[PDB]
């Protein structure tokens, strides 16, 4: 599977920064390396091989892990369905992705059922 | 942790910093500010890797679990 | 773009650097090796920072709607 | 984490401490000695918990588990 | 991954096997402008998204692989 | 029950370095109650009753926590039998206690297990 | 060993501390409450050191060949 | 636990609970010998397992419930 490096997702915050606004900047310095590097390495560790909990996971650790000073839930969402995109699966814009996005956000709602969601809106 | 003033801090560094390379955490206190604490590169260093392994799983565990 | 062997890379290094940076790309082959290649990072950065933006740029489109939607969620 | 060697360490010290209670982790190199960090008291202490409750839960990991 | 020219020359096989593993190796030299080193995959990769992008912004296309290059 | 607190440990721990020797002190200030204070949370947390699961819980932190800078194994199972004691379980020497103790330290003996062991020594 | 009320023991403390130092035990008590009582951490620590040493002691008989055989392992 | 004499008396209720709770509360004072406040109980727990240990010294026994003191 293809991932989304730490750099990738500062990269993908950035342009959605600009494009969309919001306060700039990381919340502190090297956290997209650090939780993104271990959303890639709970990955390997537990070995998740569904597209859908992988996807998830970046959604969930992206959108309550702070890593940026605002644009986190945005962010998780965008960084999420890029995944899904980079590896052959098709995506577009849906009314549930904000509260879907707002739930893993406030943690209400689990990566697997997150993932469950995702396998729902854009499975085979 | 001993703790120690800012005054005590710039007066006797050196020694701070040998303590503090022989295993001491010193603690630095500036009348109306926050305490710094002074420690090992290697000990922080690890400290922090624990508090992002723990910050990290925290994340999965939604509000049913928490509790 | 120049292609040079391992051997010259490595005893030749800050002269192919000094090519480097008057905009010269410049492959490197390894035997039995995938090849790599080496420009400014200023047009490294160039070409990488012009596909991700495209690549950012459309996924934003797509998702624009929830993008302007999360600024006030 | 910005460094800075001793010598600027001693030499903008209050502004160190300043920059530390901002949020920043200040590393403080010394030639042919082991670096040293300074950090808010408040974040080490909560670096040090987590790192105490990780160390506390390895020990009742056998050797089975690990790994 | 950034690293000056000495360090660079020094542990090459080791510096391009990093990169034939994805890794971007940004070579720095004293008061110079830095480069860099990476796959020749991904290189292309970057280069055939980004023509893509500046073909598109004109708004027709092709072929502009002429202009690769020969006024 | 009764428990042993960190300043016991500290002195079960003192009273036997200098009656049986070793290096003296804590490997680091205030390790004693950052361990024994995290075995009585641990007990509390997880609702735990049975005064062997509790005694070999002792007895693992302690041997692998490395509170001291000596003694460490000694203090273990000193404490661990000084818990059952104090809860009205007699206890005596015998010769399983050193490889029960230096199992427990290793790794290779869980707490549960300890706990089955001490159960048959000491239970009714 | 006086038994002073809450009132008294708030009222007049440096003064208890006072009596305390002096060797004297001070029980202080307080309406609906199990009693509490305060001497020197000297006569405090005294007791204590000599209840605990005797509570490890015998355990050090008990477990002397163990704690014997422990220290070469 | 260690406080002062002023932090002691200032709130006294909450040490006398939290001795209540098994709290030993030292108070130390400027340039003094500190004090101690503990339960009642636990107090007589540490004197009557104190003195059984000295009546053990001289290896005889009782009653010495006598020199509680009258010589």
């Amino acid at each position: 599977m293809r991932h989304i490096s730490p750099e990738e997702l500062i990269a993908l915050h950035d342009a959605n920064i600009s494009r969309y606004g919001g306060l700039p900047g990381m919340s502190d310095p090297g956290r997209a390396e650090a939780i993104i590097g271990r959303v890639q390495a709970r990955v390997a560790y537990e070995e998740i091989t569904d597209l859908f909990e992988v996807s998830a996971t970046y959604l969930v650790a992206t959108a309550r892990g702070h890593i940026f000073n605002d644009a986190n839930k945005r962010t998780a969402l965008n960084s999420a369905l890029l995944f899904l995109r980079r590896n052959g699966v098709q995506v577009f814009d849906s009314p549930e992705l904000a509260d879907l996005t707002v739930g893993a956000a406030t943690g209400e709602i689990s990566v697997s059922s997150v993932a469950d969601t995702l396998r729902r809106l854009y499975g085979s | 942790m001993q703790s120690i003033n800012f005054r005590t801090a710039r007066g006797n560094l050196s020694e701070v910093l040998n303590n503090v390379e022989a295993g001491e955490e010193v603690e630095i206190t500036r009348r109306g500010r926050e305490p710094a604490v002074i420690v090992s590169k290697a000990t922080f260093e690890a400290y922090k890797k624990a508090a992002l392994d723990a910050e990290f799983a925290s994340l999965f565990d939604t509000l049913d679990s928490t509790n």
